[PDB]
């Protein structure tokens, strides 16, 4: 099956000073957002009609309550401990937790945490593991967190028991959108490059879904190894944009084409041909 | 826990630009830290009010990223840009849209 294979929740907690912290949160299938967290209400925003997966409204409400209580308590506890942990304001903490479906069917769960944009801790087989970047501070944290009744048990249940069934239910519930096929459009452009009698050719590919795509500059059947891929950039409404560039001598641009292969094309690749002397 | 990251700013249209044909203008702001940031889309140097943006997210290396977008109708003369302010920037960084 195509489309996303993982669910995760993220947290960004921004600590301005000893009395002011604000948290932002959201839920994702790979890079596609499916939940928002509404700080006005302390509840989740369901971005797609199928965002609750196969969960009952009662269980969803229980999870939103767990998250609400966690977000509040976390900010409070970190403010109390900030002195004990030699913490200078302002600082930002990030967290991500979730699970992913692998080939063969295994579902693997993960939890990571960061401080100052660097890894701080992770959860490995139900245990708090300090990251080396977190140094002694992360070691003190791991020893502290496990003292809190229930916390690690709730994390264990959520990561290894709740998340896998949630993931499967939501990948099924959302399949008409998650596994849809949307065809890209493609176009060529050119520009100058630094070298003498050097040109840069650009093959633009936009509006495709799912994310996997193949784009190559070609000469007949020969793939040009010099093809440079840009970063895949998002569009609104769950499609992507990608540029594939080629640097070529002026007199050798004739004969080049761009070939695009995508799951949506039904084996009918897009082929654009570069023509010289300003003939598009 | 200390080194700040300046935003990378990429401005691109959803569809190839055709003068007079409606399109969408995207500004992808990524790789920055911390998350507090200000982003505006400009038309001929003036702030566009009808702009949408994504909820905060971050990449594997913990750098934040945001997508800002608006409907726009490009012309031969009009100039569009993305203006960003961040703690790492002395003043707002302006990246103009280039259809190329
Ligand atoms: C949301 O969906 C989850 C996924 O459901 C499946 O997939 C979706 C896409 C649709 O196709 C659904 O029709 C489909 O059910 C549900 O979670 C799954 O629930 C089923 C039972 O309905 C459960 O199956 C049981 O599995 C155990 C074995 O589990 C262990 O071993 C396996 C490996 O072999 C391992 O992977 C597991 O992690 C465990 O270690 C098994 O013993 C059960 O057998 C008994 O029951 C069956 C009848 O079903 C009977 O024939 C047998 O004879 C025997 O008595 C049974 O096969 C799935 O394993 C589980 N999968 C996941 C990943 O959790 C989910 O259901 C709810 O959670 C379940 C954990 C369980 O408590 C259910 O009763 C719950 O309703 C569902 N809803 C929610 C709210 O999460
Ligand atoms: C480093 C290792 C893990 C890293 C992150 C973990 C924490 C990070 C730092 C924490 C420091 C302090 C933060 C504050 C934590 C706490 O504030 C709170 C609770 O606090 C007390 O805990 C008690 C636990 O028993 C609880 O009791 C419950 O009470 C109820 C009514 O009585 C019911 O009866 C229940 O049954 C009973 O359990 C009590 O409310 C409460 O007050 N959080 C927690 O529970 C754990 C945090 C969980 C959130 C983060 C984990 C994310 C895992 C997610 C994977 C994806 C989710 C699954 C998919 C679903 C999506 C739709
Ligand atoms: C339907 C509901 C779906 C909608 C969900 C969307 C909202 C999610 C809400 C947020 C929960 C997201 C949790 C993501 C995983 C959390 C990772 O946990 C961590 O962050 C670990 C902490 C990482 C750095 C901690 C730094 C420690 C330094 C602080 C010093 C004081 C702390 C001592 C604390 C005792
Ligand atoms: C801790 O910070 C809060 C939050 O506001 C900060 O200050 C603003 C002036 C600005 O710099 C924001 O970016 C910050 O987030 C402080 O609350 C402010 O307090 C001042 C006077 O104390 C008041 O004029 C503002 O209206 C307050 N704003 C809010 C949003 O509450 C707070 O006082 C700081 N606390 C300590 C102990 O320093
Ligand atoms: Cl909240
Ligand atoms: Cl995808
Ligand atoms: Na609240």
């Amino acid at each position: 099956f195509q489309g996303p294979t993982s669910f995760h929740v993220i947290q960004t907690s921004s600590f301005t000073n000893s009395t002011w912290a604000q948290t932002q949160g959201s839920g994702w299938l790979d890079d596609l957002q499916i939940h928002g967290w509404d700080s006005d209400s302390g509840t989740a925003i369901f971005l797609k009609p199928w965002s609750k997966g196969n969960f009952s409204d009662k269980e969803v409400a229980e999870l939103e309550e767990i998250f609400r209580v966690y977000i509040f308590g976390f900010a409070r506890e970190v403010q109390d401990f900030a002195g004990d942990f030699q913490m200078k304001y302002p600082f930002e903490i990030q967290g991500i937790a979730g699970c992913e479906l692998h080939s063969g069917g295994a579902i693997v769960s993960f939890l990571r945490g960061a401080l100052g944009g660097l890894d701080f801790l992770s959860v490995k087989n139900a245990s708090c593991v300090p990251s080396p970047e977190g140094g002694s501070r992360a070691q003190k944290f791991c020893a502290l967190i496990i003292q809190y009744q229930g916390i690690m048990e709730t994390v264990r249940i959520l990561l290894y028991e709740t998340c896998p069934r949630y993931l499967l239910g939501v990948l099924n519930a959302g399949k008409a959108d998650l596994q849809r096929q949307v065809k890209p459009e493609a176009w060529l452009s050119s520009g100058p490059s630094p070298g003498p009698g050097r040109l840069q050719l650009v093959c633009h590919v936009s509006g495709f879904y799912p994310k996997p795509v193949w784009v190559m500059w070609m000469r007949g059947e020969q793939e040009q190894q010099g093809t440079q891929l840009g970063d895949i950039l998002p569009n609104a409404n769950w499609t992507w944009y990608l540029r594939a560039t080629l640097d070529v001598a002026d007199g050798e641009a004739a004969g080049l084409s761009c070939r695009v292969k995508h799951s949506s094309l039904e084996g009918q690749d897009i082929i654009l041909y570069w023509r010289g002397s300003g003939l598009n | 826990p200390k080194i700040q990251r300046t935003p990378k700013i990429q401005v691109y249209s959803r569809h190839p630009a055709e003068n007079g044909k409606s399109n969408f203008l995207n500004c992808y702001v990524s790789g920055f830290h911390p998350s507090d940031i200000e982003v505006d889309l400009l038309k001929n140097g003036e702030r566009i009010e009808k702009v949408e943006h994504s909820d905060l997210s971050f990449s594997k290396d913990w750098s934040f990223y945001l997508l800002y977008y608006t409907e726009f109708t490009p012309t031969e003369k009009d100039e569009y840009a993305c203006r960003v302010n961040h703690v790492t920037l002395s003043q707002p960084k302006i990246v103009k849209w280039d259809r190329d």
